[PDB]
RNA sequence: UACCUGAUUGAUUCUGUCAGCGCGAUAUGCUCAAGUAAAAGAUUAAGCCAUGCAUGCGAUUCAUUGAAAUUGCGUACGGCUCAUUAGAGCAGAUAUCACCUUAUCCGGGAUGGAUAACUGCGGAAAUACUGGAGCUAAUACAUGCACCCCAGCGGGGUGCAAUUAUUAGUGUUGACUCUGAAUAAAGCAGUUUACUGUCAGCUGACUCUAUCCGGAAAGGGUGUCUGCCCUUUCAACUAGAUGGUAGUUUAUUGGACUACCAUGGUUGUUACGGGUAACGGAGAAUAAGGGUUCGACUCCGGAGAGGGAGCCUUAGAAACGGCUACCACGUCCAAGGAAGGCAGCAGGCGCGAAAC
RNA sequence: GCUGCGGUUAAAAAGCUCGUAGUUGGAUCUAGGUUUACCUUGAAUAAAUCAGAGUGCUCAAUACAAGCGCUUGCUUGAAUAGCAUCAUGGAAUAAUGAAAUUAAUGGUUAAGAGGGACAA
RNA sequence: GGAAACCAUUUUUAUCGCAUUGGUUUGAACCGGGUAAAAGUCGUAACAAGGUAGCUGUAGGUGAACCUGCAGCUGGAUCAUCG
């Protein structure tokens, strides 16, 4: 058990600060290397520029390919995967385009059945790919 | 014995020369004591003695003023000082409990107190800047 | 420039300390005085709070003291004997607080005599000059010649003094900071004290 | 800072002035001399807030450079002079004449006065020395110095000086019994008799002290300031007679 | 409002996380009838800056009311930013009997010669550059107008402050080598209104300027005690390092520095080292209670003015809308030279998700 | 997870023992008819913010205003609470000290704590 | 008597050179690990006594899962067997 007594303030507040360290959480947020291996450097907005557009085979027992494009980050030159949300927007997607891109919601880890796709495109060619897929605008 | 340095020392504030004094052929040495106060009674070896120390209590130019502080004598290596330990309890309110700290006081210890030994409670008084580390005198040996 | 700051040391347990600021002009030093014997040379320094300071380069006389005889004249500054910090600064001649060098008796005599009509371990054998008669046979009524024998009731002097002023070079003492205060105001040597560094001074000129 | 500060700003400035928080981004900082900074009140203040005598600072200054207000019988200019406690402000022109006191909170009112009142005000001794020339001098806490003292006169007594004489008239002790004022702490403005002290040695003192109502509280010497003997004042106290009355009292009193 | 819900199984109960759910901060999508308060280039680039401003206003008026100039004062306040920084810095209490001070308060303390504008001669491509020549002003420059010693007839000294040495104890503080009274010298350069407009009736009264001493007040430099992030894949660290004596420097104490000497000093009660996308605090968000996280930012304290370093003036600066030098990067040149410091306001380029 | 988690099988008891630092430590001194630690109350404790009275800025955030007579005026509100240091009282609880010419001269008991001796 | 340029020296010391050392990032022939991927090749290791019970430590060997030796455990396929 826990050590009681009266004097024992020292040997709880270490062993507590010790224990911390085995908290996914807590390392997550106090390892120190977060900025260096995070692709937005703690942001959650990023520019970047297309380079190709891929397929992914989506997971079981899903069957379909997912269009995503491989994207490169201005402030550090960073290739990452984003997806391209809406119906036949990847159409949109031009090689060598510049995106805004931001999370695709559960803070670094991949969403639904887009196997290591972590990141989504926001804007493309500065319009809102929502306003590309509902007609409101056009392709610059 | 008194004077073992390369120098002479004395008091400043004695005229170890009167023309009284020396036409008489008095020995008897004026001796100054400042009464150092706060209740502090000045040990026999400070109101009669023959060491000369310039940061005595009552045999130099130290006034007490400041905070007086209590203490155990750790260890008595260096030449007329002394360092003081002393422990207190730090409380946590997360906890609601304590633990134990300690601080180091090096302090000057006069030659009146010849009966010093770590182990022995000790008051100490602020005093001015007296070395690099040295802020306090030795007042009273509690023992 | 110079600095007393207390940083840039070791912290009491031996750590690197942070430097907090950049140097502050309040808290500077300066070039030493090291003063010496010659012609009187003194400047003047601005210090802080608009107050100015004398620092001596080159002192010859100093206005010395003596304590028994309740007396402070003007003797000079002859040469320099013993230094408890450095005996460099003996070979050199630095006027420095604490500093033990010779004066002349000649001030000091002049005024025992003018004041106690009686002599100084004067000569066995040598007429005192004019100037000296001119203060010591000199003749005036009694109510005059009371209070000078009232004032020799009180007026035996020490061997080792009188052998110093017979020598005619008094062992002193500097009291004052010459780079401090200008001057080489100095007490002269009495007693114990006077016993002590004369045995000093010859312990070492003996090595 | 390299050097000394001219400025003072509103919110640093000290609470007991009640300035308004959207009022401006300084406070007019008063200027070295009798009183400090936190225990005084600028002239420019007064006469914008307390008295309404002006509408603006501008005018504000205009009425100051007419020469017409008087500080303790001196004609000043200076809307940044320090009027502290126990400080008589006499506007000739409208005949009108105040002296400093503490309300019942802590804040400063306009207390009106008549002429045989503003001839005259007390004095708190902060110290007794002897100057050159062996001419013995006290200070009080506002700076007044006085030469050829009465001897008697020794360190926190009270002491009656004369604007119009420059001069001390009477001498009130700090002893058992005295109707004593509390300039600081939490008990600012509160007017008690004083009691018993207890003494310590290398601290401030510590006064215990019943006002009228038979309430007890106690300070440090420093706040403690003799007004008069037995239990009469030596000057006019504003409505209220130096008693605290609690919020319950306060709502009461309102209705 | 002290709260939960979906998801592992053919089904069940658990462990356990993931997801949902409320608030807040920053960015951004769509959309937005008018009005009121109101944050706002901190995050990264304490990166770089065109252009405009941000510190100028009693004595001395032969220019035409007051220009120019000389003095005096201020520009060390105010404003901005958070890079550095982990016994630094800050908070509370507390010393300074170890210290320094303009502005503001209280007490005491009608002497001569030269220099500008002004006139003119000029140099340079270029500066808020300047040399000669003729004057010519001052709150500028200068000059200042009862005790001790000898002899009790008579001669001198004694202001304040101040150096040293000495005497007795007119006051305190808890305590004073503190303040006063004296004694002996000596330099010391500091000070005890040659100021402006004047008014009333030889007698008065102002406003002003200058000026030292003592005490205040305000400000600052230092000292003490307690508290304040992570890390052992940092366990031993420290050699001016710990202390003693004599000095030097300073405003003052002090290994602050020097000479000689001793071997000391910190540490599992976490020393020393390393990291911080670290200025500290007052505080902010969330919030049964206990807490968790943050706090560049309007107030307080600290630091910096591209990076360093060194200084002048001063009461106050190691000042940068002051100078001097080096490094980085610019600007104008007639190539001989001359310059610059927006992390002040407004704007510009870059950087960026991010700010008129 | 201090309040407040869990470790047979779900993640988790060191193979076992000795041991310094650390942490924690049996009962017992006035019941009746000198030091500390701790608790209570005060002192010293910049505002702005948080909690908190009043007031129709039309409400409210806010702000700290305002409200009556009649002209030459009276009264105003602009509150109240929010580690270390010092002092006062309390003497349970937890440490700590006393002694190895007269007087009761001065050592608690011996743990269903522990150690050691002896027996067979 | 005051004094500018200049000279020498002391001190604070920017800055520049090598040299050592700490920290961050990074190219690289080739050699390896992990993970993911609707329908690749070889076998059958484990789950039933999984067809040689399984597993732990250790050592050796084999295309691969794995096999074998020694000592343990039941999480075994026995809570038991007569004195």
């Amino acid at each position: 058990g826990k050590p009681k007594g009266l004097c024992t303030a020292r040997k709880l507040k270490t062993h507590r600060q010790e224990q911390r360290w085995n908290d996914k959480r807590y390392k997550k947020a106090h390892i120190g290397t977060r900025w260096k291996s995070n692709p937005f450097g703690g942001a959650s907005h990023a520019k970047g520029i297309v380079l190709e557009k891929i397929g992914v085979e989506a997971k079981q027992p899903n069957s379909a390919i997912r269009k995503c494009v491989r994207v490169q980050l201005i402030k550090n030159g960073k290739k990452i995967t984003a997806f391209v949300p809406n119906d036949g927007c990847l159409n949109f997607v031009e090689e060598n385009d510049e995106v805004l891109v931001s999370g695709f919601g559960r803070s670094g880890h991949a969403v639904g059945d887009i196997p290591g796709v972590r990141f989504k495109i926001v804007k493309v060619a500065n319009t809102s790919l929502i306003a590309l897929f509902k007609g409101k605008k056009e392709r610059p | 014995s008194e004077q073992t340095e390369r120098a002479f020392l004395k008091q400043p504030t004695v005229n170890l020369n009167n023309k009284a004094r020396i036409l008489a052929g008095s020995k008897k040495t004026p001796r100054y004591i400042r009464e150092v106060g706060l209740g502090f009674k000045a040990p026999r070896d400070a109101v009669e003695g023959t060491y000369i120390d310039k940061k005595c209590p009552w045999a130099g130019n130290v006034p007490i003023r400041g905070m007086i502080l209590t203490g155990v004598v750790l260890k008595n290596k260096m030449t007329r000082t002394i360092v003081v330990r002393r422990d207190y309890l730090h409380y946590i309110k997360k906890y609601r409990r304590y633990e134990k700290r300690h601080k180091n006081v090096p302090a000057h210890c006069s030659p009146a107190f010849r009966d010093i030994h770590p182990g022995d409670l000790v008051t100490i008084g602020e005093c001015r800047p007296l070395s690099k580390t040295v802020r306090f005198n030795v007042l009273k040996v509690n023992k | 420039g110079i600095s007393r700051d207390s940083w840039h040391k070791r912290y009491k347990t031996g750590a690197t300390q942070p430097v907090p600021h950049k140097k502050r002009k309040f808290e500077l030093g300066r070039p030493a005085a090291n003063t010496k014997i010659g012609a009187h040379r003194v400047r003047l320094v601005r210090t802080r709070g608009g107050n100015e300071k004398y620092r001596a380069l080159r002192l010859d006389s100093g206005n010395f003291s003596w304590a028994s005889e309740q007396t402070t004249r003007k003797t000079r500054i002859v040469d320099t004997m013993y230094n408890a910090t450095n005996n460099e600064l003996v070979r050199t001649k630095t006027l420095v607080k604490g500093a033990i060098i010779s004066v002349d008796a000649a001030p000091f005599r002049q005024w025992y005599e003018a004041h106690y009509a009686l002599p100084l371990a004067r000569k066995k054998n040598a007429k005192l000059s004019e100037e000296d008669n001119a203060i010591l046979n000199k003749k005036r009524s009694h109510h005059t010649m009371k209070k000078y024998t009232e004032r020799q009731k009180t007026a035996a002097v020490d061997a080792l003094l009188i052998e110093q002023f017979n020598t005619g070079r008094l062992l002193a003492r500097i009291s004052s900071s010459p780079g401090q205060v200008g001057q080489a105001n100095g007490y002269i040597l009495e007693g114990k004290e006077l016993d002590f560094y004369l045995r000093k001074i010859r312990a070492k000129k003996a090595k | 800072m390299r050097g000394p500060k001219k400025h003072l700003k509103r919110l640093a400035a000290p609470s007991h002035w009640m300035l308004d928080k959207l009022g401006g981004v300084f406070a007019v900082r008063p200027n070295p001399g009798p009183h400090k900074l936190r225990e005084s009140l600028p002239l420019s203040l007064f006469l914008r807030n307390r008295l309404k005598y002006a509408l603006n600072y501008t005018e504000a200054k205009k009425i100051l450079t007419q020469r017409v207000v008087r500080v303790d019988g001196k004609v000043r200019t200076c809307h940044k002079f320090p009027t502290g406690f126990m400080d008589v402000v006499a506007i000739e022109r409208t005949n009108e004449y105040f002296r400093m006191l503490y309300d019942t909170k802590g804040r400063y009112v306009v207390h009106r006065i008549q002429a045989a009142e503003a001839d005259f005000k007390l004095c708190k001794v902060k110290s007794v020395r002897t100057v050159n020339k062996g001419v013995p001098v006290l200070t009080t806490t506002d700076g007044r110095t006085i030469r050829y003292p009465d001897p008697h006169v020794k360190v926190n007594d009270t002491i009656v000086f004369n604007i119009s004489t420059q001069k001390i008239t009477d001498s009130v002790k700090f002893e058992p019994g005295n109707l004593a004022y509390v300039t600081g702490g939490r008990n600012v403005g509160r007017v008690g008799i004083i009691g018993h002290r207890e003494r310590l040695p290398g601290a401030s003192d510590i006064i215990h002290i019943k006002d009228s109502a038979g309430h007890s509280f106690a300070t440090r010497i420093s706040n403690v300031f003799v007004i008069g003997k037995g239990n009469k004042a030596l000057v006019s106290l504003p409505t209220g007679a130096g008693i605290r009355l609690s919020i319950a009292e306060e709502r009461d009193k309102r209705m």
